[PDB]
């Protein structure tokens, strides 16, 4: 039903979600923004390395209990 | 898709964001996903700070060397390069459009390289190893297309062309990707 991720920034921080498993993550995308009080477009939030797209839900990337979602801030180079 | 703001980057000499070089990479290795991986950006910062166990994940699905070649561009101090990996004769390669020579990186993706091979159980692939600092290059003449020379040899190495282009082609290459990331394919 429900599943515990953890959402880790630069600070190393960890913030905790308990979500569905079928809702789309655009939810956890904009809740963390609003936590952290920059805008969703600046951030980047990968599941192992894949980039977790606004569609995408916990139970068709096949996280588990507790998973981590890295979270980055835009390069320019 | 990507939002416009991040296409922006494209227009005119701004410097290329992180949007474009993923999205760019995920379009390549779906345009020829049997003989190309491509490395997010994000890999090398992650594998520098956390090691290979930060990113041991980053490969649960992918069998990296049943693959000709890897893609993994450095973002450096504000600075596009790209490491390639050619599998067939073990290589890795270090492209950068400006003379840049930053030595750790090679050994940071030959250390990979090899604690990949141990934990996925390829020892075919623990020996052999070497560098270079790739000969020969295209380079700029100025200081904005760093990303774009990167997204060239990306294409050019994917789609197995030789280098054909000079700064000169940069605003038309820089059009090109915009068009191929807006109908989300290679030309």
């Amino acid at each position: 039903e429900y599943i515990k991720l953890k959402v880790i920034g630069q600070d190393s921080s960890e913030i905790h979600f308990k979500v569905k498993m079928t809702t789309h993550l655009k939810k956890l995308k904009e809740s963390y923004c609003q936590r952290q009080g920059v805008p969703m477009n600046s951030l980047r939030f990968l599941f192992d390395g894949q980039r977790i797209a606004d569609n995408h839900t916990p139970k068709e990337l096949g996280m588990e209990e507790e998973d981590v979602i890295e979270v980055y801030q835009e390069q320019t180079g | 898709m990507l939002d416009m703001d991040d296409l922006a980057t494209l227009d005119g000499q701004n410097w290329l964001n992180d949007q474009v070089i993923n999205m760019y990479g995920e379009l390549i290795m779906d345009a020829v996903p049997d003989k190309v991986h491509f490395f997010n950006s994000f890999f090398h910062r992650q594998l520098v700070t956390k090691g290979y166990n930060g990113v041991k994940r980053w490969t649960k699905k992918v069998d990296l060397f049943k693959k000709s070649l890897l893609l993994i561009p450095i973002h450096l101090e504000v600075h596009w390069s790209l490491i390639t990996v050619t599998l067939s004769n073990r290589i890795i390669s270090f492209y950068d459009s400006q003379g840049i020579h930053f030595k750790f990186c090679v050994e940071n993706i030959r250390k990979y390289l090899l604690t990949e091979a141990r934990e996925k159980n390829r020892p075919e692939f623990l020996q052999g190893w070497q560098t270079a600092v790739t000969k020969c290059i295209p380079q700029q003449k100025n200081d904005s297309d760093c990303g774009v020379f990167v997204l060239q040899y990306c294409k050019c190495l994917a789609l197995e062309q030789p280098f054909q282009f000079s700064q000169e082609d940069m605003p038309r290459v820089r059009k090109r990707i915009y068009k191929e990331l807006c109908e989300c394919r290679l030309m």
